[PDB]
Order: structure tokens, then C-alpha cells, then sequence
């Protein structure tokens, strides 16, 4: 019953069991985040 | 011009010319005036948004499109007192050229 990922052929991708048992073995995503730096160029609204 | 001031406008086209040249009396009409066919008047800003990849950059213009800077312009003189360091980087080569 912990490990329905492991043991269990019937199991889908990404069921947990929250309320009643701690799935002990999970399908998991891991995110490969990139966090983009801003330098541009800043202009200026010229006379007239 | 007695007082060394001048009238009109000035243009930047390149002229490989061999014989006579006159910068301050042009023999026949300019080559386009603001306002003529396919002629583009730069937005206030002078700003220019760099494409990706291989594409070429382009200038804003008078609006908000995007025009490619390979043609003809029309910078007034305000523009390019706030945009200099982007003219001479970007389309003044493609004025050499």
C-alpha cells in the first residue's frame, strides 16, 4: 500500500493517496528552470 | 550663406564619384524627400529592436512597425542627437555599404 509505483501494474502516472496513505514512492517532474537576466538599452523621447 | 548658415536639409548616400563633385550646389533633384514612395520618417526615439537568429535589425519608425533599415530615412535632427550611439552602430554601416 506505500508503494502502488513500485509493486502495483494497475498504477497511473501521477495518482497520489493523500488523505488516507503516504504514497511512498511517486512519479515525480523535475524542473530545469532558467531565470533570464534584463539588461537592455534605454532610450529617450527625443525634442520637439 | 554669406554667414556660413544653410538652408535644406543633409543627405548621406554613398557617392564614389571620380569626377566633379559639389556637396553645396547639387546639379538636379535629391533623391527623396520625407514623405515620398517608400521613404520612412524614424519614430522619436531612434530605438532599434535587434532580431534573432540570422534576420537583420530594424529601425522604428514613425509609429510603431518595425521597418528594416536597408532603404532610405528621413532622421530629424532631434532624434539623432538622442540616438547617435545607435546610428553610428547600426545604420550608418549600411550607409558604407
Amino acid at each position: 500500500l506505500r508503494w502502488p509505483g513500485l509493486v502495483d501494474p494497475n498504477y497511473r502516472v501521477g495518482t497520489n493517496d493523500l488523505p488516507n496513505r503516504i504514497t511512498l514512492y511517486n512519479s515525480l517532474y523535475r524542473y530545469n528552470f532558467t531565470y533570464p537576466t534584463l539588461d537592455g538599452i534605454m532610450y529617450v523621447r527625443s525634442a520637439t | 550663406n554669406l554667414f556660413n548658415v544653410a538652408r535644406g536639409n543633409l543627405y548621406l548616400v554613398q557617392t564614389a564619384t571620380n569626377g566633379n563633385w559639389s556637396p553645396m550646389a547639387p546639379v538636379a533633384a535629391p533623391p527623396f524627400v520625407r514623405g515620398g514612395p517608400n521613404v520612412r520618417v524614424v519614430g522619436r526615439f531612434g530605438t532599434i529592436v535587434p532580431r534573432p537568429n540570422g534576420l537583420e535589425p530594424q529601425l522604428i519608425d514613425d509609429g510603431n512597425v518595425p521597418r528594416d533599415i536597408a532603404g532610405d530615412w528621413v532622421y530629424p535632427s532631434d532624434v539623432l542627437q538622442v540616438s547617435v550611439a545607435v546610428f553610428r552602430d547600426y545604420v550608418w554601416p549600411m550607409v558604407k555599404a
